[PDB]
């Protein structure tokens, strides 16, 4: 399913594709915003009449988007949420049209046993809700953040690439009476400059900064107290896609040492589809960025990867804008945002 | 900065491919498992196209068919493919003459000979070109050159 | 109205229809005699039937679980509180409907669970479950990239049978002994285990060893799996390292002998914990972490 | 196989050694064949027992059929003339053509 | 004259003989025929014979070790710088004497070094070793209260044999499945070993499934032990978790060829790491922590 | 308690520029008085002292860097029997949380005898200083041990008059002063 039905209704699909491919769009937030705008455009223009057909169309669109790009997840998630929002309203409408509804609580056996129209405004409202959810993650976690780390204790911090993580760290640092030391690992071929920037910021912020070469983690692990993953995407079985490079090894080390591993992200980054593999999801960077030369470099096939995956084992807790969820619990949260038929397109 | 037309020399470097290029046009041959033209088109788009023009020659019917097939053909594209059809067999001077005769020539027009596909972001280059132009009236055309592995050997 | 006969009829059949399914069908048929409306006559009779089944059972809980599921379904049924005949009719219908559902479930599995197969990954299927085998077959049909491996299982020669079945397909086959599984740490890529019951959260009942396998996987940090269709949802939790209803005695230090009498005694049944398993495989969308427990909560409200 | 590429709708029987290659549209890599630093073009196909070497350039409809041995840097004609080895059955080791 | 013939000679009896002790004796016998005064006509020939023996091996490991030990002894012998006769005579003598010493060592093991099973500590043993059984029998003799636990041996049905050998004493025992090894760690105390050879790295050259067992022990922190007649240090280094000089293939990947055949080739030899020896029962006094390595150093003077 | 350990501590304290923090577990039965004495002695020179309850180790072990023991009996496989009161659980905790352990020892205090069973070598102690009066002792069953054995799975260094040695190696050291013959007589 490519572009064929779209005429003088929606054109921006191509622009979106372009943004995805050559990277003029940067940061997950921006992508989410773009997606929201696209959805708005869809809503204000497309022809409705029937409801099931509209739903089908939406599904098709989603499928097309998926086909176009995999590494973007926030975009997908937002769409899914909107679909879910639509679904409840649709159900309500159906219930009115038909006219027992609820026994005590939400119950199973629904998959075995047999279970003019307005919705545009509701769809619009859903988009607004999504926007609100997106607005600020840090303004919703920093109250459950200056609660874990304390005096004379030592942090270990990989991935300063996620914008949330840095902010969280800054919030933690704010206090005048409290004092703590921060270790920051690099992650060379994809995250060095960012790491340097983070270090500089820390220095500026009147805190005891420590520069770490990626090798020297082991000779300081005796003093290590906490581990924070700078993730960008979240999944079904609790797992997370990181904001690129140099996390996995550190996580493994922490696990070996049995040293606390916390996860900071957000529930807009939460996806309703399982990471069936890592190969289809995680992409590789540029082999040219490690070593120069070209003509004798046909022999020198060099390997470098951007994104990182962490198993549903090394992760422990996920404090969100709502609160502290867990790896063996996030499924329900996902369901609460994205509904049954909406997952499979 | 904005509104720039694309002119690409096609059907030119035939027989340079020492056995190939005689029945179907030079560019129509499958490159990396899929047609060469497409990559070039993408590159052009990235650079900044407003209308697509190719100087096709060797058996025009097939070229026309390809155009019909292609994605830039129908309304959705910001730029359409309408290839220049001229008398058979001519050099780059002659091609230029033909183009002039045809008429559609602009200020900051883009001319790429053959087929190219690379990575470097072109907006910056364009900006630099503009800046150079703004310096003096006598400035002409832009060259693209890149560094290699110290010593030359496969050249 | 007779269940022992039904039990006698089904033990090594399976293949076409799942063992539990047949039992469920039988239960449905039993229900559709004494009327589901008259709850005074019906529920007691159901209980009696369950008791009979238990009596007839040696080393299983799956059938019990199935009947509990059926009971739950029945309970759910009467929540329309209007016309009493339609509900009854629906109840009557849901028996062969359950059987039908199985096909659909299989189809679903053949679409969702076929995404897992990657470049050069060796697959080892544990125990006996039809669904897992079907999945494997569907993977073979797709021709991703794999290797189908069998075991030296010991109930009534199951592993050997499985191996023979695999041979039919044609895919090259090598074997793993119950003891010689220890060498497998990274070479066989992913550890798959078939299920004959799924409990609260991570609790799964199979055959003559799963817990050890799970432990091994944990040690190796290997991906551990539970693979099934849809008919096994139980409300159960053990206290010790292992706790189950048993017909074969645990640690039976056999009496003083010289000419052989009885010796083949030990832990015939095996359970697995929550921590060891990374992925849960069911047709019910894509659920993994602790969805079964939630489902149970939704159902029972007890 | 070491560092070689196989194109669209190309069929492979059994037992083939390949080293550092590129292959175009619809080219059958025949039973017992070696492709080294050499190209095979559209509709041109390799049959049984062909031993190619570094830089063997192949054009349109070169039907490489049965028993051949081509040396390094050998160029084969394309269009359905100027260079040796032609479009018809078997490339030149024993003279065949028009 | 042949050492092979000598080896063939002993089959059904043994149980009393100890690996290299018999082999060593045979070697000595071979030596004391073809003039043991000279060194050019002798040592080289002995080495050749040993090589031949190695070549001829179906499935036996410790022979090489025995030969090496013999060589070492020979080397030790000639340093007195007196006369060739006396030393030669001594060499001739030292074979039967060595054999005799083995029995003494065994006796020592059975009377002094048997205070690991005393307070009804249930012993987890697999792999048939003679020393282990001697220890068992002499524990029974002393009346030192005890219970036995053995995992079922089913590659060639040695389990039955083991059971029979346990019936002679007259004490209740139980069957254990090697997949349900994770199921039972509850009442059984520690894991003790009867094996084939002692490694240069520190671990143990043992039978069908051991690594898993080791892992389980580690998980349970119930210390792992080895019971052997202490001169089976084979000149072999297991550098990885799955690489060794082996009698057969390492996890033989078989093709789908015939009907129910190529699977019974079970990996009947396996290994576990060096960080498992809490104690090892040695006849040179109870010494373990890094003892084998020390011995090796002493032997190769490095 | 011992004058060796005390002297070592004094020596450590003499170079007071080194930042060392003293956490002392009381040791339920007999060790308390000794601990107090030690504290007093520390105070005499001016050394900071912090009193630790025996129950609370799990809430402290994640913070503690290095552990020093002044043991009396040293053994074959790397284990020790120390001068009484709660060591085993602490060691287990250390193992769990990964903590380095030092020991002030002597080769004359080291024994060539091997401890093979927990059922024998662990010495039970008096219930005289637990509960006053003996009428509740009729039905209840008080279980108490004074001196405890340590498994070699935990300690890693033995600082002696010669030097620091490995636990899974101390047998060689022992044999460089003792024999295999003088064990069973």
């Amino acid at each position: 399913h490519p572009n064929a039905a779209t005429s003088d209704v929606n054109v921006t699909i191509d622009t979106f594709v372009a943004k995805l491919k050559r990277r003029q769009v940067q940061g997950s937030y921006a992508i989410a915003l773009e997606t929201l705008q696209l959805l708005m455009r869809f809503i204000s223009a497309a022809r409705w009449n029937h409801v099931n057909d509209l739903i089908e169309q939406i599904r098709d669109l989603g499928n097309s988007l998926e086909k176009a790009h995999p590494t973007a997840f926030s975009c997908g998630n937002v769409i899914r949420r909107i679909l879910a929002v639509l679904r409840d309203e649709v159900e309500e409408d159906t219930m009115s049209t038909t006219v027992v509804a609820e026994p005590l609580i939400s119950s199973m056996f629904n998959l075995l046993q047999k279970p003019k129209t307005d919705y545009r405004q509701v769809a619009i409202q859903g988009i607004k809700d999504l926007i609100d959810e997106i607005k600020n993650i840090d303004e919703g976690i920093q109250q459950i953040a200056i609660d874990l780390i304390h005096d004379h204790e030592i942090l270990l911090t990989p991935t300063p690439d996620s914008k949330t993580v840095l902010k969280f760290l800054i919030t933690a640092r704010e206090r005048s009476n409290r004092t703590f030391t921060v270790l920051v690992t690099e992650g060379f071929p994809n995250n060095t400059k960012n790491a340097h920037e983070f270090a500089k910021k820390l220095a500026q912020h009147n805190i005891e900064t420590l520069v770490v070469p990626d090798s020297a983690v082991f000779a300081l692990m005796s003093r290590v107290g906490k581990v924070i993953i700078g993730t960008k995407a979240v999944f079904v079985n609790g797992g997370t896609i990181s904001s690129n490079s140099g996390v996995s090894s550190v996580c493994e080390c922490a696990r070996e040492f049995r040293t606390p591993v916390f996860a900071v992200a957000g529930l807009y980054k939460l996806s309703p589809l399982y990471p069936f593999d890592v190969e289809k999801f995680v992409e590789f960077g540029g082999s040219q960025r490690i070593l120069p030369r070209m003509d004798p470099r046909k022999r020198l096939d060099t390997v470098n990867q951007i994104t990182d995956y962490v198993p549903p084992e090394n992760i422990d807790i996920y404090i969100t804008n709502v609160g502290g969820f867990n790896p063996s619990f996030i499924y329900r949260i996902a369901w609460d945002n994205y509904k049954q038929i909406d997952v499979h397109l | 900065e904005d509104r720039l037309q694309a002119v690409v020399l096609t059907d030119s470097y035939e027989t340079r491919f020492m056995p190939l290029t005689a029945v179907k046009p030079r560019c129509l041959l499958p490159l990396a498992n899929v047609p060469l033209i497409e990559y070039t088109l993408e590159f052009l788009a990235k650079a900044g196209v407003h209308e697509v023009f190719l100087i096709c020659s060797s058996h025009a019917n097939q070229i026309n068919d390809y155009i019909e097939n292609s994605k830039w053909n129908l309304p959705w594209s910001p730029f359409k493919i309408t290839t220049i059809m001229s008398p058979e067999a001519r050099c780059t001077g002659d091609v230029m003459r033909d183009l002039d005769n045809r008429g559609i020539i602009t200020g900051d027009f883009i001319l790429v000979s053959g087929d190219v596909l690379t990575n470097i972001d072109f907006s910056k280059m364009l900006e630099f070109h503009k800046k150079m132009h703004l310096q003096d009236k006598d400035h002409i055309s832009t060259m693209c050159l890149s560094k290699a592995s110290t010593y030359p050997k496969t050249r | 109205f007779n269940i022992t006969e039904t039990y006698l009829r089904f033990l090594e059949e399976d293949t076409e229809m799942t063992m539990p399914i047949a039992a469920i069908e039988a239960l449905v048929t039993l229900l559709r005699i004494k009327t589901p409306e008259t709850a005074a006559e019906m529920i007691n009779t159901i209980k009696s039937s369950t008791e009979e089944l238990i009596k007839s059972i040696p080393n299983s809980v799956s059938l019990r679980a199935g009947c509990d599921i059926f009971m739950r379904f029945v309970l759910r049924n009467l929540h329309l509180y209007g016309d009493w005949e339609n509900c009854k009719q629906h109840l009557i219908e849901n028996g062969q409907l359950f059987v039908s559902r199985a096909k659909k479930s299989r189809n679903k599995i053949a679409e969702i669970g076929v995404d897992f197969i990657a470049d050069d990954d060796i697959i080892l299927v544990h125990g006996y479950s039809r669904a897992v085998f079907s999945l494997l077959n569907h993977a073979a049909n797709k021709f991703i990239r794999f290797r189908c491996v069998v075991t030296e299982s010991r109930p009534s020669k199951q592993g050997n049978q499985l191996y023979t079945l695999l041979e039919q397909k044609g895919i090259p086959v090598t074997l793993i002994v119950d003891s010689a599984v220890g060498a497998v740490i990274d070479k066989v890529d992913k550890v798959f285990v078939g299920a004959e019951g799924v409990a609260e959260s991570g609790g799964i009942i199979n055959l003559v060893g799963t817990y050890s396998v799970g432990v091994l996987a944990h040690n190796a940090r290997k991906p551990f799996y539970v693979v099934t269709e849809s008919h096994k949802f139980v409300r159960m939790f053990p206290l010790s390292s292992d706790d189950l209803p048993m017909a074969g005695p645990p640690l039976d230090f056999t009496r003083r002998t010289d000419d052989l009498e009885d010796a083949l005694r030990g832990p015939t049944i095996d359970y697995t914990a929550q921590e060891y398993i990374t992925a849960l495989i069911t047709d019910l969308g894509v659920l993994t972490p602790s969805a079964v427990s939630e489902e149970l909560i939704k159902m029972w409200y007890d | 196989i070491e560092n070689s590429v196989i194109g669209r709708n190309c069929q492979i029987g059994e037992n083939i050694r390949i080293k550092n290659s590129f292959i175009w549209d619809d080219c059958i890599i025949g039973n017992n064949s070696i492709i080294d630093h050499s190209l095979i073009a559209s509709n041109a196909t390799l049959g049984s027992n062909v031993r190619l070497n570094d830089g063997c350039i192949i054009g349109f409809n070169v039907k490489i059929d049965d028993n051949m041995d081509l040396d390094r840097n050998t160029k084969i004609s394309a269009s359905p003339q100027d260079l040796d080895d032609q479009t018809l059955a078997v490339s030149i080791v024993g003279d065949k053509g028009v």
